[PDB]
RNA sequence: GGAUAGUGGCCUACCAUGGUUUCAACGGGUAACGGGGAAUAAGGGUUCGAUUCCGGAGAGGGAGCCUGAGAAACGGCUACCA
RNA sequence: GCGGUAAUUCCAGCUCCAAUAGCGUAUAUUAAAGUUGUUGCAGUUAAAAAGCUCGUAGUUGAACUUUGGGCCCGGUUGGCCGGUCGGAUUUCCAACGGGGCCUUUCCUUCUGGCUAACCUUGAGUCCUUGUGGCUCUUGGCGAACCAGGACUUUUACUUUGAAAAAAUUAGAGUGUUCAAAGCAGGCGUAUUGCUCGAAUAUAUUAGCAUGGAAUAAUAGAAUAGGACG
RNA sequence: AGGGGAUCGAAGAUGAUCAGAUACCGUCGUAGUCUUAACCAUAAACUAUGCCGACUAGGGAUCGGGUGGUGUUUUUUUAAUGACCCACUCGGCACCUUACGAGAAAUCAAAGUCUUUGGGUUCUGGGGGGAGUAUGGUCGCAAGGCUGAAACUUAAAGGAAUUG
C-alpha cells in the first residue's frame, strides 16, 4: 500500500455499522439534497460539500439519509462537472509543480515529483476513460493541462 | 495486496495451532472460505467457527482443537482429470488411510473421496490432514 | 514465493526461463553449440586413426617424476596434430615413426590423464594389431 | 466496405444468369436474387433490401458455407470489403502443466450486408478459396460497437 | 492467551484499541449541539471541525480546527448526541 | 490402530497433553503430570484419590503452564474466578 | 479475364494500400525428413528416432517434356553444368 | 594416489575375488542430479538482488448476486436373515450415490405432432382386519423430442462418449519339451469330424458430441438511446 | 567551454631516510578542489539482505501525530497558553531479552510460519582459472559504460566454526 511512497500508515475513516439512522437527526432528504445542489452551486467539490455538511450541518454520511452518493446527486442535477475531481485536482498540482520546475530548472526533486504525479494522472486517465466517463481519446499533454485547469 | 484470501486464512489457522492455542481470527471470509472450513470440521479438524458480519468482508472466528497438523493451499488452483487426483493425494497426503485433498468440482466445493465417490471432477483448492 | 512466477498462466515465462538458464549448463552448452564437431580432434567419435610424426618423452607432471612415452599423431581425417599416449611397458617400442595408429580417448571427456601433460588421447592399435596382443605376444606386428 | 456507386467498375456488375426483362415494366428494375446459409444464421434485412453485388456474400453470393464455423473479436477493418480478426486462446504446456496466452489472425471476406467496425465480436463461417489467404467470411455480428454513443460530451 | 475469548472482549481493552481494530470496526469521534447565549439557537457541530464553523445568523465563531477535535470558542456549552 | 479383525495390535498408545491435545511422546522429558488430590469434609486430603492433569513441554517451556492450568482446574471445579475467558 | 481437371495473386490488366510482429514477426543455425515409436524404470522428466509400418522427397545437379487414366517419370526422352 | 632398495599399486610366480561364453576399453546418452528445481534448488557472508525511483508489454489481482427448508422416485454395494436345490430376491436396517419436485424460482420461444406420467376414477378388488397391488377408458401434466417459424452475451475448467491402423507397450488365453517367441491349438468315432479362439486395456494436445454450474473471467440500465404489452 | 583559484593538494622538483626508496616523513607546487552551461553514469552506490500482502513473542527507550486528566510546575485573580508527568493508540530510526522456530555456522522477528516442500511478482547464480578477456553491437568528446563468448587448462577453489 501507498504507491509511489514508501509510506505505510494506515489512516481511514471507520465508516459506522447503522446503515441508515441517526434516528436523532430531524430533517429531510428534501432538507440535505437542496443543501447539496446550493453549495454545488457554490462551486465546491463533492467533497468539501461531504464535510461542510459533516461540521456545520448535521449530516453524518450524505449517501444514507439520501441512498445517494454526492457526486451522483449534482450529476442528476447538471452540475456534473467535465472531468472527475481527484483528476482535476492532480492535473492541478501537477501543472503549478511545472510552473516551479519552469521556474526552477536546477531543482532536480521537481522533475521527479512531477514525473509522479503525471504518472498517476495517466494510470487514473486509463481507468476513467475505459469505463465510458471519459472518451477514448482522453490524454493529457502540458500546453493544454495548463488550461485546462485555469 | 490480498491474493488468496482462503490463503491467508489457512496460514492464521496453522500458525494458531503451531502456538498452541484453539482459536483464531480470520479475515477476510470468503464464501470459498467457509466451505473449506466446512469441510474441516465436519470432518473433525476443527470445531466451530462464526462469520462475523461487519457491514464490510467479514470476520471469522474459529474454534479449533489440536488434532490438526496441517492444512493448506495449492496456489495456483491447479486442474485435476480425475485420474490426476490420485497423484495429488500421494503427494502430499501422509498415508493412503486418511487426510483429505480438497477441490472445486462442478458438483461443488469437496474432499478427494467424496469427490471420488460422486465421480465428478475441476480444479484444487488444498488439503487437510 | 521466492522469483518463479507461480500463476497458472505464466508458462511462456517458465519454458523461456528455463531454455535460458540450461545455456549456464555445460554439457547443454556443448551439445548445442557443436563443440564436439567444431574442435576436438576427433571428429566427435570414439576413436580415431592416423599417422605417428615423432616419438616424444614427456616429463611428468607434479609430484610425481618420470619420461612418459608418446607419439605425435596427424589425424587421417583431418591433419590435426594430436599428442598421444602407449600405455603399459615396452610399447613405446613397437611403434616406431611413420607408422599408422589408432587412437582413442583417455576417459576425462577431454582432459589429461594423470601426471601427463597435455595428453588427452592413449593409442590402441599400430599396424592393424593393437598394443596388448603385441605386448603380450599374442600377435606380431604386420611387416612394411 | 463497398458503399455508394455500385456499378463503379470496367465491368458491369450484377447478379448471375438473374435476368431482368425490359420489354416487360417493372416496379423493382432489378430482380435480385438470393438465399439463406443455414444452421440459423438469419440472411439479414440488409442484404435483402442492398443494392451492392459481392458475388462473395455468403447470402447472396455464389459462394457456399460449410465446414468450420469460428467466431473471433475484429481487429482490423482496412481493407476493402474484407477484414482480419484475433482469434485467442490459451496453450497447455504439459511440463510446467500450465498455459500461455496466443492468437492468431484470420483474414475474412464480408459481405456489406454487415456493417462492421474494429471491437465487435464477429462470427464467421468457412467457405471455398476466396482469395489467397480468405478461408471464411461473416456471417454474424455478436456485437454493434462498445457504447461509442455512450461516451458522448457532456450534459 | 492460548485461549481466550475472540467473541466477546471486555469493552475495556476494546476501548484503548484502535478504531479499525476494534471488533466490528466504527467511529470514536462525536456530534455536539453547541450553544453561545448571544442568540437563542443552538447548532449541531462535528467534534471534528476542520470547517471552522461560523453560526446560524450572528457571524462570531464557534470553533477553530486542529490536529484532531476543535477547540469551542470561549463561552460555549454543548450537549453530546 | 487394530488391524483386520480386532486385534489392537502395536504397543504404547501414548498420553495427551489434555492442554493442547496434542502427544506428550517419550524424550518430552519437559512434560509435566500433576496430581490433584481429592480432599473431603474438613480438610482432609485423601490420599489415592487425584484428579490429575497432563502438561506438554512445549506450553510450560512458552510459560502458558500457569494461566492454562488456572482455566483447566477452574473449569473442573477447584477455583472461583481467578481466571477470565476474556480480556 | 486468362489459365487449370478445378478454387485461388496461379498469372494478366486496371484499382486500392494494405498483410505479419515482444502472444517473438523477419533473419540465422540444424552434425533436421515428419509421425507410429526407442532408451532411461518413484513420479514429474530427460535424451533419441537415418533405419522393417504410415506419409513425404529424390534418382550426379538443375530445367524442360513426350506417352498416358495416372509421371514434370529418370532402370523415359531433350538441353545445359559436371 | 603408488614407485627414490625390506613396493598391501609397477614387472611376474603363487594364491584369492567379480562377472562367466562371454568380459575389457573409447565415445555418446539416461538414472545417481533437489547440479536446471512445475513437482523441487540456490542468492548476508560460499556462485547470485540492477545505485535508485517511474513505467509499457507480461504475469497477477479483496469481499458480495438461489441459500435454506419439505416431499417424491428408483438404483449398488454391505449387513441380519435364505426361500433354495455355490447363487437367488423380498421385507428390517443403516451407508453411499443418480433423478424429479414445492417453496415469489425460464425451461429460449410460440404454432401441433406424442403423449410417459397422475391432481385423475371408472368399476372394484388378487389378498395379511388395508392406500401393501396392476390390468383398467370418458372431464384433467408437458416438455420426452419431433419440425416449422421466431431469437440466442462471450469463455476457461471438468465429465462421459463418439471418431479413431496395425507392429510396438501393459495385458488375458494357450505347456513353442523351457524360454525369447508364435497365434496358435484342443477334443474323438484318430474310417471320411467335434470345437474354444485370434481378447481387454492406453490412445493425452486439438477438433466434434454430452452431463455438470463450484472456482476464474466475460457482456448488461446512468444525458435512460433501458425492461416487458 | 567561462568564472574562480584562500585551503588542502594526483603530477612534477626536491630534503632526508634505505642496502636500494621512482614511496612512507618534510618542502615547493601544476591539474584539481568551489561555481555556471554541457557530458560522463561508475563505488564495499552496503542492510554485502527485491517489492506488495498475511500470520507467528516479550521488553523498556526514543521521533511524529492523536486521544484520554478534579497529573506537576508557569501567577495575576483562576484561568488560557507553553513546557513537563503518566496511560493509550497509529506510524518512524534502533536497541534489549528470549527463542516455539531457522541455518553450515557466525547469527536471524526474518535470514521464521520448507520433504507437513504452492499468497502475488521482478531479477540473478549452476565448480575453479581462462576473463569481464576476445568478438560484434551500441552509447561517449575522451577516459570508458552496457551487452558479452569460446578454445584451453584444472581437483579443488570456497564459507563458517574449532584446535593449534
Ligand atoms: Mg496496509
Ligand atoms: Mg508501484
Ligand atoms: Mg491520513
Ligand atoms: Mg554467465
Ligand atoms: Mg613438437
Ligand atoms: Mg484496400
Ligand atoms: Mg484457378
Ligand atoms: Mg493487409
Ligand atoms: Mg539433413
Ligand atoms: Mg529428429
Ligand atoms: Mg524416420
Ligand atoms: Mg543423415
Ligand atoms: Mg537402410
Ligand atoms: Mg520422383
Ligand atoms: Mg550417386
Ligand atoms: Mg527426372
Ligand atoms: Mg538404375
Ligand atoms: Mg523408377
Ligand atoms: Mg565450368
Ligand atoms: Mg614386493
Ligand atoms: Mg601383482
Ligand atoms: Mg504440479
Ligand atoms: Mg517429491
Ligand atoms: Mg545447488
Ligand atoms: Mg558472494
Ligand atoms: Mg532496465
Ligand atoms: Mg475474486
Ligand atoms: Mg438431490
Ligand atoms: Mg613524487
Ligand atoms: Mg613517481
Ligand atoms: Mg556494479
Ligand atoms: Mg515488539
Ligand atoms: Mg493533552
Ligand atoms: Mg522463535
Ligand atoms: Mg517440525
Ligand atoms: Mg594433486
Ligand atoms: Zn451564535
Amino acid at each position: 500500500g501507498r504507491m509511489h511512497s514508501a509510506g505505510k500508515g494506515i489512516s481511514s475513516s471507520a465508516i459506522p455499522y447503522s446503515r441508515n439512522a441517526p434516528a436523532w437527526f430531524k430533517l429531510s432528504s428534501e432538507s440535505v439534497i437542496e443543501q447539496i445542489v446550493k453549495y454545488a452551486r457554490k462551486g465546491l467539490t463533492p467533497s468539501q460539500i461531504g464535510v461542510l455538511l459533516r461540521d456545520a450541518h448535521g449530516v453524518t454520511q450524505a449517501r444514507v439519509i439520501t441512498g445517494n452518493k454526492i457526486m451522483r446527486i449534482l450529476k442528476s442535477n447538471g452540475l456534473a462537472p467535465e472531468i472527475p475531481e481527484d483528476l482535476y485536482y492532480l492535473i492541478k498540482k501537477a501543472v503549478s509543480v511545472r510552473k516551479h520546475l519552469e521556474r526552477n530548472r536546477k531543482d532536480k526533486d521537481a522533475k521527479f515529483r512531477l514525473i509522479l504525479i503525471e504518472s498517476r494522472i495517466h494510470r487514473l486517465a486509463r481507468y476513467y476513460r475505459t469505463v465510458a466517463v471519459l472518451p477514448p481519446n482522453w490524454k493529457y499533454e502540458s500546453a493544454t493541462a495548463s488550461a485546462l485547469v485555469n | 495486496t490480498r491474493s488468496s484470501v482462503l490463503a491467508d486464512a489457512l496460514n492464521a489457522i496453522n500458525n494458531a495451532e503451531k502456538t498452541g492455542k484453539r482459536q483464531v481470527l480470520i479475515r477476510p471470509s470468503s464464501k470459498v472460505i467457509i466451505k473449506f472450513l466446512q469441510v474441516m470440521q465436519k470432518h473433525g479438524y476443527i470445531g466451530e467457527f462464526e462469520y462475523i458480519d461487519d457491514h464490510r468482508s467479514g470476520k471469522i472466528v474459529v474454534q479449533l482443537n489440536g488434532r490438526l497438523n496441517k492444512c493448506g493451499v495449492i496456489s495456483p488452483r491447479f486442474n485435476v482429470k480425475i485420474g490426476d487426483i490420485e497423484k495429488w493425494t500421494a503427494n502430499l497426503l501422509p498415508a493412503r488411510q486418511f487426510g483429505y485433498v480438497i477441490l472445486t468440482t462442478s458438483a461443488g466445493i469437496m474432499d478427494h473421496e467424496e469427490a471420488r465417490r460422486k465421480h465428478v471432477s475441476g480444479k484444487i483448492l488444498g488439503f487437510v490432514y | 514465493g521466492k522469483g518463479k512466477p507461480r500463476g497458472l498462466n505464466s508458462a511462456r515465462k517458465l519454458r523461456v526461463h528455463r531454455r535460458n538458464n540450461r545455456w549456464a549448463e555445460n554439457n547443454y552448452k556443448k551439445r548445442l553449440l557443436g563443440t564436439a564437431f567444431k574442435s576436438s580432434p576427433f571428429g566427435g567419435s570414439s576413436h580415431a586413426k592416423g599417422i605417428v610424426l615423432e616419438k616424444l618423452g614427456i616429463e611428468s607432471k607434479q609430484p610425481n617424476s618420470a619420461i612418459r612415452k608418446c607419439v605425435r599423431v596427424q589425424l587421417i581425417k583431418n591433419g590435426k596434430k594430436v599428442t598421444a599416449f602407449v600405455p603399459n611397458d615396452g610399447c613405446l617400442n613397437f611403434v616406431d615413426e611413420n607408422d599408422e595408429v589408432l587412437l582413442a580417448g583417455f576417459g576425462r571427456k577431454g582432459k589429461a590423464k594423470g601426471d601427463i601433460p597435455g595428453v588427452r588421447f592413449k593409442v590402441v592399435k599400430v599396424s592393424g594389431v593393437s598394443l596388448l596382443a603385441l605386448w603380450k605376444e599374442k600377435k606380431e606386428k604386420p611387416r612394411s | 466496405s463497398t458503399e455508394l456507386t455500385v456499378q463503379s467498375e470496367r465491368a458491369f456488375q450484377k447478379q448471375p444468369h438473374i435476368f431482368n426483362n425490359p420489354k416487360v415494366k417493372t416496379s423493382k428494375r432489378t430482380k435480385r436474387w438470393y438465399k439463406n446459409a443455414g444452421l440459423g444464421f438469419k440472411t439479414p434485412k440488409t442484404a435483402i433490401e442492398g443494392s451492392y453485388i459481392d458475388k462473395k456474400c455468403p447470402f447472396t453470393g455464389l459462394v457456399s458455407i460449410r465446414g468450420k464455423i469460428l467466431t473471433g473479436t475484429v481487429v482490423s477493418t482496412k481493407m476493402h470489403r474484407t477484414i482480419v480478426i484475433r482469434r485467442a486462446y490459451l496453450h497447455y504446456i504439459p511440463k510446467y502443466n500450465r498455459y500461455e496466452k496466443r492468437h492468431k489472425n484470420v483474414p475474412v471476406h464480408v459481405s456489406p450486408a454487415f456493417r462492421v467496425q474494429v471491437g465487435d465480436i464477429v462470427t464467421v463461417g468457412q467457405c471455398r478459396p476466396i482469395s489467397k489467404t480468405v478461408r471464411f467470411n461473416v456471417v454474424k455480428v455478436s456485437a454493434a460497437a462498445g457504447x461509442x454513443x455512450x461516451x458522448x460530451x457532456x450534459x | 492467551v492460548l485461549v481466550q475469548d475472540l467473541l466477546h472482549p471486555t469493552a475495556a481493552s476494546e476501548a484503548r484499541k484502535h478504531k479499525l481494530k476494534t471488533l466490528v470496526q466504527g467511529p470514536r469521534s462525536y456530534f455536539l449541539d453547541v450553544k453561545c447565549p448571544g442568540c437563542l439557537n443552538i447548532t449541531t457541530v462535528f467534534s471534528h471541525a476542520q470547517t471552522a464553523v461560523t453560526c446560524e445568523s450572528c457571524s462570531t465563531i464557534l470553533c477553530t480546527p486542529t490536529g484532531g477535535k476543535a477547540k469551542l470558542s470561549e463561552g460555549t456549552s454543548f450537549r453530546r448526541k | 490402530m487394530e488391524n483386520d479383525k480386532g486385534q489392537l495390535v502395536e504397543l504404547y498408545v501414548p498420553r495427551k497433553c489434555s492442554a493442547t491435545n496434542r502427544i506428550i511422546k517419550a524424550d518430552d522429558h519437559a512434560s509435566v503430570q500433576i496430581n490433584v488430590a481429592k480432599v473431603d469434609e474438613e480438610g482432609r486430603a485423601i490420599p489415592g484419590e487425584y484428579v490429575t492433569y497432563a502438561l506438554s513441554g512445549y506450553v510450560r517451556s512458552r510459560g502458558e503452564s500457569d494461566d492454562s492450568l488456572n482455566r483447566l482446574a477452574q473449569n473442573d471445579g477447584l477455583l472461583k474466578n481467578v481466571w477470565s475467558y476474556s480480556r
